[PDB]
């Protein structure tokens, strides 16, 4: 309801943006406007070839990292535990753990943006 | 031309060794000739998984 | 068993179809693959948030954190295929025929 | 002499020959109390002894 | 002295598969460094023409 | 398995109508397997060749199991004695001589009417005896 | 014939109550038996590194012998373990079921009408 | 305790002894060019351990005692009888061809070997990315057959790859005349009757295709006898050389290792030499194999592991 | 590859199949079998040809398939039952999933295509480490469910596993592809008993292990991967070609051979249970892995193939790696029939 109400609200809002954007103006509809652009030029015959990259390590140890970033989360509610002494332990592992795969991605090349 | 030959060289060598052994002719290039694309193999896996799950009925 | 267990089971047997029947992609495959975990994930919070299973609360996400490592290593296998083939289009994927 | 690469196993590599004794005697002697003890607790044990 | 297989009886084998019905032919056997040979080269740098108008140059 | 009780719960001889149609479901079943796994693992070209192919395995399997059934019930009323192997045996390998007629070969027809007539004769045997081909865990 | 036996302690070789079970002899034919089998394991050494077979490094042959009749002879008294249970265990579900196993009378062929078939 | 997996754990790197004298290079050019007297002033000149050309005999000149060994027993194949025929084809063309070629072969690998191990620049004559000129050469004159010629073509492509190049070749470049004038000098009959054609013709396989393939991956100095009598400005534009082109200059500890795990077991690095096709010349039938064998095996420190022979007169063998 | 890199993959996959055969929360079975997938891939990559990408790529698309399938099951039987403890299931169809789950990380039913093509990609160790450890695992969950699986499901799936494990292999040259099909014949023969009673396929589990080590270890002793190439072989190592004759022997279950142990052992226990038919399908299919088995003899041992000249200067070069604990290797999968009764250790 509520919560539902202000998204529909937002989504609905933006959506006639978006037609008023998109409609109201009128245009004379020539051909030669559909050429495509590059600082003056074209983009030749490319913007949809394959990307021959090397940042694509980062990207995935991004995700990598994000699971572990998904596991330390609940800390808030855990440190309301009995036995903080375990979870002070075993938090610090995690935080370790995320400080070696960080180091070993350091000397290893790796989070170096690949040449 | 009854007793060799015949018999023994042509025919009781043809029914059990000849005919077994032509049989696994035929049946180990219908078995291990598979070119290797994932689609056709996991096909296989495919119809596998409904004759494991209904036609059979393996849980029933 | 109430209509949300069959929506999500019935997901997850369309995504076996979509990612085991190949049709032309790699990429979309494994895509459907990840899929696939997102109907077990929500499949298995629906029991666990149910009967009050109070500790399997941490299973999920667990059971989320190996998961997308799989697409971590998939896409990432990916990648090797695709420098050296050209594409993800798995029909010239036969060089290893015998 | 003759190959004029040193042999890799030309000289008595007198470590590892030495474990190798010493275990199979290590092994036998304690094979053989093993055995005797078991002996004598079977013994002790069924009312032999 | 007794026979030893021939050339020919150790073809036979050959041929990747040796007992081969009729696509068997088109079964090419692989390399012995199990490396196919390197395929079509895709070795390119993306040329870019950075312009023309391209103000971020005096113009 | 509902598909195997059409056949079972038909006896031998008596009704032997159903018994050749339940025969022919059997064979279509195996036939539509097989023929599931052809078009599956095997790569056609065009739609209608496919189903060629699923058509062609299809159609000899009924056959094969339209004649068994017939044949089998026909021998099981005429000579009214259905405990008989041979009842099983000559619609088991006519339907080898049927196979081989489809793929227009009748040496292996005749190749045929010893193993899929043996093989009749043996399910035969055990149904029979309760010889069991899946044995449960007992001891 | 077991793994769900009651009090069977895991990743346990030999239990303590196996001791009141007689010890396999030193000279038990399987067990030097398996001391030969030392020997092969040996002899094949030598062979595999295009030394000389008969006698290359003894030294090499002793652990070989002498370890695979060690872990033979305890192997022994597990394996007469496990028999020795398989068997105990036996007779006590028996005894405590006597009705399973019916006391099956005894017929002398004086009784029976076995009936001779003429081999001819 | 030779260079294992403990070794590289320890803290064995090879890294850490790569220095500017550690150029392989190669001297190359026609026969009897001089290349063998460069190789020797450039190796004094600038430290670098030298090798002689991997003949016939190299396995034994590698192996055992050093003693060369039968024909018949190592190679089978005789150069100076290809001069006296080469047209017969018996085999010992080919043959010829392909054992010099696997020779060279081993003859890399212990160069690589003794480089990774030590850290000194070593010199040879011709190498595996240098020989196919000959065979070309041998096939245009007819001495060697089409299939003999792609087999070759077939096994250098799955032996070479694995191994990264030279730095540096010197090629001695040598005009026709001269080199038939330097082998009438030289005296040893067989090798007076040299087609000129050949002689020629491998000198055109070496310029239109040694080099354009070769001078991607390495940096070529070809030079003419002329100079190459002169061990000073040879060796001196040797050094002030940047060496910054092919797998050489990039790659890491890791690829040392695995290099260096393959040269020094020398099974492994001359598996594929084994030759697993059937063809005339190079197949030598089962029963010469077995006989082979027989007159092979008794040979002294052949039969046992080296320090197990008991027969050249080791000792302790039964503790050992 | 670093040397060190390569042990923390080697003992993180020995930790996914450890993990796998002392939990027993059913997510710690499937986290040890991604631990083990998600480890056991690199080192097939460790050469890193095309082949090799192939073959990983193979790999990982099946058994992440069978892991999803696993955790399929694992849901059912925890949405019928609420148990995560590993026991008989609760649930039929939960039973099943598990079994192909299973089954397609074993390679026994129509689900066996990778391994063969898998074999075919990756070098003969990362072949050994495949065809030996990543079964460990399966067969470990596969006894602790024995309570409650549909044994027609299990008997069909390992009457395939056995047939075509050996009809494959007749038209094989390459030793990783004919060493894949024996392997799957061997996956429907312990997998053939394994409802039945857990103790002898653990025997046969425990027999193919070390028959696989004495195999793969001669090979890469031998360093062949065509038929061509072992025959090449009968000339440098004579006595290395003679136990691969001996070890070929012992494949099939040629008495009084170690490999005959495992099938006597299935055959009668099968036979005290009334099945009957069962047994002799396998025992003749047998012939199937005996021929093949044969040809690879014929071409090592039994009669001289082909050497060539070059070959003549490896003589000069002796084998340098060790490739510790071939000798027991050989013996204990040669001579251990007269051990039979030590079955009972297992158990
Ligand atoms: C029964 C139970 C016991 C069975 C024993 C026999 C079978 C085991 C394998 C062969 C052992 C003999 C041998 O020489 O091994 C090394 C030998 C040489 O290593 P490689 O990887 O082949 O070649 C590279 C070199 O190691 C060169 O070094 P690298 O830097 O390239 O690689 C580092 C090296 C290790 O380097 C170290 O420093 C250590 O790697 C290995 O040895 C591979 C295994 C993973 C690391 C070692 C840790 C083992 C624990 O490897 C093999 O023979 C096979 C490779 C895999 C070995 C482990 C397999 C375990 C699972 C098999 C089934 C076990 C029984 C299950 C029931
Ligand atoms: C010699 O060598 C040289 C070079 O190289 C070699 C050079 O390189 C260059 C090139 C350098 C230059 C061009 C220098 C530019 C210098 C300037 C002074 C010009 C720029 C000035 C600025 C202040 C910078 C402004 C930029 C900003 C803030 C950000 C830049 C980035 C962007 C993405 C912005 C781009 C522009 C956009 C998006 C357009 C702006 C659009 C809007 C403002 C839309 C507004 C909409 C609304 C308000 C909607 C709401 C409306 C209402 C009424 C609300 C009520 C309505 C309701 C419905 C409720 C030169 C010259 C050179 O000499
Ligand atoms: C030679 C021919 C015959 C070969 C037979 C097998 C011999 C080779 C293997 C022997 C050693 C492995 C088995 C025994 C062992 O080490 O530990 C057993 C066991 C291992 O512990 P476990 O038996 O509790 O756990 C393993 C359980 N199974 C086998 C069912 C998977 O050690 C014990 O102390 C047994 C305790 C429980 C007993 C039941
Ligand atoms: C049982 C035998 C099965 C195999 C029979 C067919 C192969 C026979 C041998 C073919 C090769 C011929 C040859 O020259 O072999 C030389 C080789 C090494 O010589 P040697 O050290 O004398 O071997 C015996 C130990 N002294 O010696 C051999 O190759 C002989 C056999 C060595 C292995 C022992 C037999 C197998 C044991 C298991
Ligand atoms: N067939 C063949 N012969 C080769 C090959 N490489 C070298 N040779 C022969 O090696 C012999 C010696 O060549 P060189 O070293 O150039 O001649 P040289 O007379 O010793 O004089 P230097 O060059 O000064 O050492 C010649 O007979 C060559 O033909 C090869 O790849 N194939």
């Amino acid at each position: 309801m509520n919560i539902m109400l202000t998204l529909l609200t937002n989504v609905t809002l933006a959506s006639l943006l978006v037609l008023i954007a998109f409609w109201l103006p009128q245009l004379n509809a020539y051909s030669e406007k559909t050429s495509p652009y590059e600082c003056g030029f074209d983009p030749m015959g490319s913007a949809r070839l394959p990307f021959s990259m090397k940042f694509f390590l980062v990207a995935i140890t991004f995700l990598l990292f994000d699971l572990e970033i998904a596991l330390l989360l609940p800390l808030p509610w855990a440190s309301q535990t009995n036995n903080l002494k375990t979870m002070l332990t075993m938090a610090l592992f995690l935080l370790i753990l995320l400080a070696a795969s960080l180091a070993y991605e350091w000397t290893q090349k790796g989070l170096e943006w690949a040449e | 031309k009854s007793a060799s030959s015949l018999l023994d060289l042509i025919w009781l060598e043809t029914i059990l060794p000849k005919t077994t052994s032509f049989i696994q002719m035929k049946m180990s290039i219908m078995v291990s000739n598979q070119k290797g694309l994932i689609k056709l193999y996991f096909l296989s896996f495919l119809i596998t998984i409904m004759i494991s799950m209904t036609l059979f009925n393996y849980h029933e | 068993m109430p209509l949300v267990y069959m929506n999500i089971i019935m997901a997850f047997a369309i995504a076996l179809a979509g990612l085991l029947m190949y049709r032309s992609h790699l990429m979309s495959s494994l895509l459907c693959l990840e899929g696939m975990m997102l109907s077990l994930f929500i499949m298995s919070t629906l029991i666990i948030l149910n009967t009050h299973f109070t500790l399997a609360n941490m299973m999920p996400i667990i059971l989320l954190v190996f998961a997308a490592c799989e697409a971590a290593l998939g896409l990432s296998l990916l990648v090797m295929v695709s420098n050296t083939y050209g594409t993800d289009y798995v029909q010239n994927l036969n060089l290893l025929q015998c | 002499k003759f190959y004029i690469r040193e042999p890799p196993h030309g000289s008595p590599d007198w470590l590892k020959v030495g474990l190798t004794l010493g275990t199979s005697v290590f092994l036998w002697i304690y094979l053989i109390k093993q055995h005797k003890e078991d002996v004598l607790e079977y013994k002790r044990r069924n009312g032999l002894e | 002295r007794q026979w030893q297989p021939d050339v020919e009886w150790a073809e036979q084998f050959g041929g990747a598969v040796m007992y081969p019905t009729k696509e068997t032919a088109h079964w090419k056997p692989p390399p012995w460094n199990d490396v196919d040979p390197p395929k079509d080269t895709l070795v390119s740098n993306l040329t870019l023409n950075f312009g023309p108008q391209h103000p971020a140059a005096h113009g | 398995k509902t598909l195997l009780h059409k056949y079972s719960d038909i006896p031998e001889g008596t009704e032997c109508h159903r018994k050749a149609y339940a025969s022919t479901s059997i064979g279509g079943a195996t036939g539509l397997i097989v023929s599931a796994y052809s078009i599956a693992l095997k790569p056609p070209a065009s739609f209608l060749e496919g189903v060629a192919r699923t058509g062609r395995y299809t159609f000899t399997s009924a056959a094969i199991g339209a004649i068994f059934g017939l044949t089998s019930c026909i021998s099981a009323q005429v000579r009214e004695k259905p405990d008989d192997p041979l009842n099983y045996f000559i619609g088991g390998c006519a339907g080898g001589l049927t196979l081989g007629a489809r793929t227009r070969s009748y040496g292996i027809g005749a190749a045929a009417c010893a193993y899929m007539g043996l093989t009749a004769a043996l399910v035969k045997m055990g149904q029979l005896e309760g010889w069991q081909v899946f044995a449960e865990p007992k001891v | 014939m077991m793994s769900g036996r009651p009090g069977r302690v895991p990743l346990q070789f030999l239990p303590n109550e196996a001791r009141s079970l007689p010890p396999p002899k030193l000279t038990d034919p399987r067990l030097v038996y398996m001391g030969f089998l030392g020997y092969c394991s040996g002899l094949i050494d030598n062979a595999i590194r295009r030394r000389p077979v008969v006698s290359a490094g003894l030294h090499r042959q002793l652990l070989y012998v002498t370890s695979f009749v060690f872990f033979g002879y305890y192997l022994l008294k597990r394996q007469d373990y496990m028999y020795a249970l398989r068997d105990h265990d036996m007779f006590a579900y028996v005894k405590s079921h006597p009705e399973d196993f019916p006391e099956k009378d005894k017929k002398t062929y004086g009784e029976i009408l076995e009936e001779f078939h003429p081999v001819r | 305790l030779q260079y294992g997996p403990l070794a590289f754990v320890l803290g064995e790197r090879t890294t850490r002894k790569l220095t500017e004298t550690s150029k392989v290079i190669t001297v190359d050019g026609n026969i009897c060019s001089g290349k063998g007297r460069l190789a020797r002033e450039i190796a004094e000149k600038l430290g670098l351990r030298h090798f002689p050309e991997a003949g016939i005999h190299y396995a034994d000149s590698t192996t055992g005692d050093g003693k060369p060994l039968d024909v018949q027993l190592s190679g089978n194949c005789s150069l100076e009888k290809f001069y006296d025929d080469p047209k017969s084809n018996d085999g010992n063309s080919y043959r010829l061809q392909s054992w010099l070629y696997a020779s060279r072969l081993l003859q890399y690998a212990d160069a690589l070997e003794h480089l990774l191990s030590t850290g000194q620049g070593v010199v040879l004559e011709r190498s595996i990315y240098s020989d196919f000129v000959f065979l070309e050469a041998m096939y245009r004159q007819g001495f060697i057959r089409k299939q003999c010629v792609e087999h070759y073509n077939e096994v250098k492509k799955v032996t070479a790859c694995e191994y990264l190049p030279p730095h540096v070749v010197v090629y001695v470049d040598v005009p026709v005349p001269e080199i038939q004038s330097r082998i009438q000098k030289k005296g040893n009959p067989h090798e007076m009757k040299i087609t000129a054609a050949y002689l020629q013709d491998i000198e055109n396989a070496y310029k239109k295709t040694f080099l354009p393939e070769m001078s991607e991956k390495c940096e070529v100095l070809q030079y003419s006898a002329r100079e190459a009598e002169d061990a000073e400005k040879v060796v001196e534009d040797i050094e002030y050389l940047k060496c910054d082109k092919g797998p050489w200059p990039d790659q890491d500890d890791r690829t040392f290792h695995r290099l260096r795990m393959l040269v020094q077991n020398k099974l492994e690095v001359l598996n594929y030499t084994t030759i697993p096709v059937y063809l005339p010349e190079i197949t030598i039938g089962a029963h010469q194999s077995d006989r082979v064998f027989q007159k092979f095996t008794e040979l002294p420190g052949r039969k046992y592991s080296p320090g197990y022979n008991e027969d050249v007169g080791d000792k302790w063998i039964w503790l050992k | 590859m670093n040397p060190i890199i390569y042990t923390t993959l080697i003992m993180t996959v020995m930790s996914g199949t450890m993990l796998v055969m002392i939990s027993s929360h059913w997510l710690l079975i499937w986290i040890g079998f991604e631990m083990n997938l998600l480890a056991m891939i690199p080192v097939l990559m460790k050469n890193f040809n095309p082949r090799a990408t192939e073959a990983a790529t193979k790999y990982f698309l099946t058994q992440a398939t069978a892991s999803m399938m696993l955790m399929m099951a694992i849901i059912i039987n925890l949405l019928y039952s609420g148990q995560w403890t590993i026991t008989k299931m609760f649930n039929p169809v939960a039973m099943t999933m598990m079994t192909m789950a299973l089954a397609m990380k074993l390679g026994l039913s129509p689900f066996h295509f990778w391994v063969p093509e898998v074999t075919q990609g990756i070098s003969l160790q990362a072949g050994l480490l495949l065809l030996t450890w990543q079964k460990l695992a399966p067969l470990s969950v596969l006894c602790q469910i024995s309570q409650s699986i549909n044994p027609n499901l299990m008997l069909t799936m390992a009457m395939l596993s056995i047939l075509i494990g050996g009809w494959g292999g007749l038209n094989q040259t390459q030793l990783r592809k004919i060493m894949a099909y024996s392997s799957i014949a061997h996956m429907g023969w312990m997998t053939a008993v394994l409802p039945y009673n857990t103790t002898m396929t653990i025997l046969n589990l425990l027999i193919y292990i070390t028959m696989t080590l004495a195999m793969f270890m001669l090979l890469i002793h031998s360093s062949a991967t065509t038929t061509l190439s072992l025959s090449h072989t009968w000339n440098k190592m004579p006595v290395i070609t003679s136990l691969m004759m001996v070890t070929l022997l012992s494949m099939g279950g040629l008495p009084p051979l170690s490999g005959f142990m495992p099938k006597w052992m299935i055959i009668q226990e099968m036979t005290k249970n009334e099945s009957i038919i069962m047994p002799t399908l396998m025992a003749m299919t047998a012939l199937l892995n005996l021929y093949f088995y044969m040809r690879l003899a014929y071409s090592s041992s039994l009669t001289m193939f082909p050497s060539t000249n070059n070959m003549k200067m490896k003589w000069q070069f002796e084998h340098t790696k060790q490739m510790k604990l071939l000798p027991t290797m050989i013996v204990l999968s040669t001579l251990v029939l007269p051990m039979t009764p030590a079955l009972s250790s297992l158990n």
